[PDB]
RNA sequence: CUAGUAACGGCGAGUGAAGCGGCAACAGCUCAAAUUUGAAAGCUGGCUUCGGCCCGCGUUGUAAUUUGGAGAGGAUGCUUU
């Protein structure tokens, strides 16, 4: 069974075919008609699995057939943990209302606070949010929340994780119960995520796993390359270690969207061919990319942490992680499996600032091996000044610097392993020296005992 | 007058109009 | 961004570096005329947000009023009076607002901001040319500063009920016996 | 009591990297003048008249 | 009274219309820094420092007017005195 | 020491605290 | 009046509504007083009295109603100001709970 | 049926004409007054400069059609256009 | 080093406006019948105040003798902060 | 009209409004707080064949943009002179 023979409206089935997908992946066979007859349901599926576009295209049904408009308010509500996984759901969700005159927004950590209230103010129906300001806005921005009809919670485990609990109590209390379509996703089934769902949830499910039983987590076959880089040089690093090991097969990580788009402008005006892949582009563009890398000899893509966790890596000679990585469980054992790719000598490195040397002792706790990677000080090619020259003259190339710059430091901050990585430690100064500029540009890095005589509110109404 | 006012005045002046009964 | 600064800093007008200013100026003002001019705004800041511009055509007066009672008070404002003498030695100038730039035990020290309604800078200008009508002769004779304003109750609300059209009006109005025809 | 003190930089003493404007920076400050561009133009038609 | 079904509304931009920015919190410690205190500010920093926090609040009630502008001055000048050793 | 492998280690006033008449939360200073 | 009949006790006036009523407990600390008799004005014509032992002593409010002063000549007595009273209660004041907690403060 | 319980929805039929408003046995004036209202009008079309359609015209002989090229070309495009600009200001000159 | 900072200052004067008025008489010719940025010395009090709150300012030279001296009381913690 | 109402008073003499409602007429705006900074773009004079020359004012701020039921900046595609 396939995309056509589901019966979807001509503006569904139009902006389906505009991405080439046909063919349903498992978890969107059978679970997108049980959403569409308003059946909620739990999914345990991995990220990935075309299980993005499971929870929108009942969503966006909906939508057009009860005819949303902006002064309606949010009709769907999609609870996302991180900021890049809501900015990959927010670059599908805009491919499928290409044809629909409803409204997609985003709610991110680190974005304009008071500009995404007027956002939501003018009337946004689907909304992708991360839980954090979500509640923030539910609980302080004049906005209609009043005709929610679907609640997706995407990757409810990760959710739980990072640690958004009262949020999430919060969230279930203050939106709409009646008559409302909910989906809960994750990928381990722990204590905490079944909280989640007997409160969340309508009292009769409709559960589905397909959850990867074959973990074959692997603690001694495997090696993890490190190289220890100064904060303003880790671009040279990554220019003069492509340019050097040019006619080969490399594979670049990076941690968001907005950083993938600035190195790619950045790459081709300094003259290295390199692919890119990220979530601004085209979905059709997307695949032809990909396509076109796995069937190439040599060359480079540049491609997120989060849009490659569903993608098979081809037989690649370097995996390079030039960012934090998202889930370091997810780093450590598949990619380092990925990196070995069945019979081929690859190797997969890390780039390590001299504050993140408490990640090798997380990785001697796990007792899985590492190999130092050195540089000579006349191997770094030195741009930096004509690097400088060109951002300061062209201005898109300015202002996806300072994109790149800025997601890169409000990812630093919402990371999960807070003790290796977080910003308090970063020298600013130098993290802009190595996007480009000669200042940093401004960020929001954070983005007992009482009264004598005050007891507790017995009552009274509060706003 | 003003650049501010001539600029608002060249675009959007007073129309001339009729209401059927 | 520097008058943001001078606005600040003209809250704080207590402080050590501030106090030491009105100082030695109280002391220049004292030995200089009663009526005498200024070539620039002594508080630029405060002669900006009041209206004052550098174009020629505005001048700059500092005048010094004595302090105190008329155990009956004068109702005129020292500000006002401030205002009067001005445009009493400059008489063909327009009183534009004033404000306050020194103070002292007899004497009480105000900024006045003219404007020449005769000169071509100031009839071209469309934001200024309002005070080259014959209508707005000595304003501050009439209580038509900020300080007459004040002194007039020309406020809204319940608790300007009797002076916020003029209080000489409201009495006429509130003690006319209005008989009509077929009554 | 000591009349006059000294000042102690409680503010100044520390000193922070970025700018205060987190406003986008206009494109003006990166291309030729507008302003110019009309200015050369008025002077090209008063010469193109004589 | 009558029900009628109640609308949101677009956010108020004259909503705090002090000052609240980043900038002008820059500007007015800043100019605090430069401009030193006042002589009733003073003393009142003395008794901050001596631990006579009721003679200061007690003082600033005098001097202001009310107590809760007591109250925001010293709180102002305590976190003077704090920061000022923290350079220190 | 580091006992679990990846996850974040883990990481006063002045009144008495007792309950009042209605079972629920009081203070003494 | 009443605290020219109280020389245990000093005064305040001009505070603010908008202040929160545990604020009232940091006033009467700051000054050392473990009461307050507070009198609180509503439209400018109606007085509610609260009687309160500051750091945690129960509270009362009442509704003042029909005032007399001294000012008023009609009245035709006086007494040593800060003398000792004689305080007399009621037979009702005994029995009663709600009132026997009243006549503690 | 409706849904959603807005009124405006029952009186219906981001961005809206701005300088005009697009309209879908009888006095002889108002006939009159109705007929001047619909006659046709002149459209008065607005051309470009003559610099205008020389800088295009030296942007397309360089490039051609690829109008990526022309916006991240400094020399002939120094007040940094975007592409998508630059593509309906070649469309009102004819050059595609 | 007064003279070597004007030495450096000098170099970079500001045009006046005869060399300005022949400069853009240059360019209205040339158009009947390529160029990069200007560097100047920039000056004006909230221009320059402007400048070092955004740190896009070098080096900043404050006359002795202001006779409102409040308007650059504030620049000497301004530039050190 | 409210209304001789509320409110104040040798509470005697007295004093004495306003919101609402019905009409008449209706119309809205300018600044200061921003860096034009890839160009003081602004303005008074007095010399002229008048077509455009200098002098001065002004950066301690003259134009443009903007004035908090707002706004700016990018992008965006229609609509206006």
């Amino acid at each position: 069974q396939e995309f056509s023979e589901l019966n979807l409206s001509e503006k569904t089935t139009k902006a389906i075919a505009e991405m080439g997908f046909t063919k349903m992946t498992e978890i969107q066979r059978r679970a997108i008609p049980p959403a569409l007859a308003g059946k909620d349901v739990l999914g345990a599926a991995k990220t990935g699995s075309g299980k993005t576009l499971a929870f929108l295209i009942p969503a966006v049904e909906m939508l057009s057939s009860l005819r949303f408009k902006p002064r309606n308010g949010t009709g769907a509500i999609v609870v996302t943990p991180t900021r890049e996984l809501a900015l990959q759901i927010f670059g599908v969700a805009r491919e499928l209302m290409k044809y629909h005159s409803q409204t997609y927004g985003v709610v991110i950590g680190g974005a304009n606070r008071r500009a995404e209230a007027e956002k939501l103010g003018k009337g946004v129906n689907l909304l992708i949010a991360t839980p954090g300001r979500l509640l923030d806005h539910l609980q302080n921005t004049p906005f209609v929340f009043k005709n929610l009809k679907s609640l997706i919670i995407d990757e409810a485990d990760r959710i739980l994780e990072i640690g958004f609990e009262d949020e999430m109590r919060q969230i279930v209390k203050i939106l709409p119960k009646e008559d409302r379509q909910t989906m809960l996703f994750s990928a381990t089934q722990t204590t905490k995520v079944e909280d989640l769902a007997r409160i969340s949830l309508r009292p009769g499910p409709l559960y589905i796993n397909v959850d990867e039983e074959k973990k074959y987590s692997t603690v001694e076959g495997l090696e993890q390359g490190y190289v220890v880089v100064e904060a303003d040089k880790r671009f040279l690093l990554l220019f003069s270690f492509l340019k050097k090991m040019a006619k080969k097969k490399i594979i670049v990580f990076f941690s968001s969207c907005n950083s993938v788009k600035y190195y790619s402008e950045l790459l081709q005006y300094i003259d290295l061919p390199v692919l890119d892949l990220h979530g601004k582009q085209k979905q059709q563009k997307r695949t032809n990319t990909f396509f076109e890398f796995c069937n190439a000899k040599s060359g480079t893509l540049i491609c997120t942490d989060v849009a490659a966790r569903g993608l098979d890596i081809p037989q690649v000679d370097w995996i390079v992680q030039f960012d934090p990585p998202d889930d370091p469980r997810d780093y450590i054992h598949r990619v380092g499996r990925t990196a070995r790719g069945n019979n081929g000598k690859g190797r997969s490195l890390l780039f390590l600032q001299p504050c993140e040397l408490g990640f090798l002792a997380h990785l001697k706790a796990a007792k899985v091996p590492v190999v130092e990677y050195d540089f000579p000080k006349n191997k770094i090619l030195n741009v930096q000044s004509q690097l400088e020259k060109l951002i300061s003259t062209n201005y898109y190339l300015n202002q996806s610097a300072k994109e790149g710059y800025r997601s890169y430091i409000h990812a630093y901050a919402s990371h999960s392993l807070r003790s290796v990585f977080d910003v308090h430690k970063l020298d600013l100064v130098k993290v802009a020296k190595s996007f480009g500029f000669s200042t940093p540009p401004r960020v929001d890095i954070t983005l007992g005992r009482r009264a004598y005589g005050s007891q507790p509110r017995q009552g009274g109404r509060y706003k | 007058v003003l650049e501010k006012t001539k600029k608002r005045l060249t675009h959007f002046p007073q129309r001339k109009y009729a209401v059927k009964a | 961004g520097a008058l943001k600064y001078l606005e600040e800093l003209s809250k704080k007008k207590q402080s050590d570096v501030v106090r030491f200013l009105l100082r030695v100026r109280c002391w220049e003002y004292r030995q200089l005329n009663v009526i005498h001019r200024a070539s620039r705004p002594s508080r630029p800041d405060k002669a900006r947000r009041l209206g004052y511009k550098a174009k020629q055509g505005y001048v700059i007066y500092r005048v010094r009023v004595r302090r105190g009672g008329r155990q009956l008070k004068y109702q005129r404002s020292l500000r006002a009076t401030a205002e009067e003498r001005v445009g009493r030695r400059c008489s063909n100038l327009r009183v534009l607002n004033s404000y306050w730039v020194n103070q002292d035990s007899t004497y009480k020290y105000y900024e006045v901001i003219l404007v020449d309604p005769n000169h071509k800078a100031i009839r071209r200008d469309p934001r200024i040319n309002w005070i080259c009508n014959p209508v707005h002769k000595h304003r501050e004779c009439r209580g038509l500063t900020s300080t007459g304003k004040k002194s007039r109750g020309l406020n809204k609300g319940h608790r300007f009920n009797k002076t916020r059209a003029g209080r000489r009006k409201t009495w006429k109005r509130h003690n006319t016996l209005s008989l009509w025809r077929y009554r | 009591e000591d009349p006059y003190p000294d000042t102690v930089e409680w503010f100044t003493s520390v000193e922070e990297k970025m700018p205060l404007s987190a406003a986008p920076e206009p494109k003006r400050r990166f291309i030729p003048s507008k302003n110019e561009a009309k200015q050369i133009m008025k002077l090209v038609r008063a010469i193109r008249e004589g | 009274g009558h029900k009628t079904t109640r609308r949101v509304l677009k956010e108020r931009p004259s909503r705090r219309k002090g000052a609240q920015s980043k900038r002008t919190q820059f500007v007015r410690s800043l100019i605090r820094e430069v401009a030193g205190l006042a002589p009733y500010e003073r003393r009142v920093i003395e008794l901050l420092r001596n631990g006579k926090d009721k003679r200061a609040r007690k003082f600033s009630k005098k001097k202001l007017g009310t107590f809760g502008r007591a109250k925001r001055k010293c709180e102002e000048l305590q976190r003077i005195i704090a920061e000022s050793r923290r350079a220190h | 020491e580091i006992l679990e492998p990846f996850v974040d280690p883990p990481r006063d006033r002045n009144y008495r605290i007792e309950k009042d008449a209605n079972g629920g939360i009081r203070y003494v200073y | 009046d009443l605290a020219s009949m109280l020389p245990h006790g000093r005064k305040d006036a001009k505070f603010d509504t908008k202040s929160r009523l545990y604020e009232l407990c940091e006033l009467a600390e700051l000054y050392n007083c473990n009461n307050v008799l507070f009198f609180e004005a509503r439209k400018g014509k109606d007085l509610y009295m609260w009687f309160s032992k500051v750091p945690n002593g129960p509270t009362v409010k009442f509704y003042a109603q029909n005032l007399h002063t001294m000012e008023e000549l009609h009245f035709q007595g006086n007494c040593l100001k800060g003398s000792r009273p004689i305080l007399s209660f009621d037979a009702a004041f005994e029995q009663e709970p709600y009132l026997k907690v009243i006549k503690e403060l | 049926s409706e849904s959603d319980a807005v009124p405006q929805q029952q009186q219906q039929e981001n961005h809206i004409r701005q300088h005009d408003l697009e309209l879908e046995s009888k006095p002889e004036v108002l006939r009159a007054l109705e007929r001047e209202a619909t006659r046709p009008v002149e459209k008065t079309v607005r051309h470009q400069s003559e610099r205008e359609r020389e800088w295009l015209q030296r942007l397309v002989d360089k490039h051609g059609d690829d109008v990526a090229a022309m916006a991240r070309d400094r020399k002939l495009n120094p007040y940094q256009q975007t592409a998508s600009d630059i593509k309906r200001r070649l469309k009102k000159a004819g050059l595609l | 080093l007064a003279a070597q900072a004007f030495k450096l200052l000098n170099k970079y004067r500001p045009e006046t406006k005869q060399e300005k008025k022949e400069r853009l008489l240059r360019e209205a010719t040339a158009i009947k019948e390529v160029s990069k940025k200007p560097y100047t010395v920039k000056y004006g009090l909230n221009h320059v105040v402007g400048l070092i709150e955004n740190k896009k300012a070098s080096l900043v030279l404050i006359a002795n003798d202001v006779d409102p001296i409040e308007l650059v009381v504030f620049l000497p913690a301004l530039c050190r902060k």
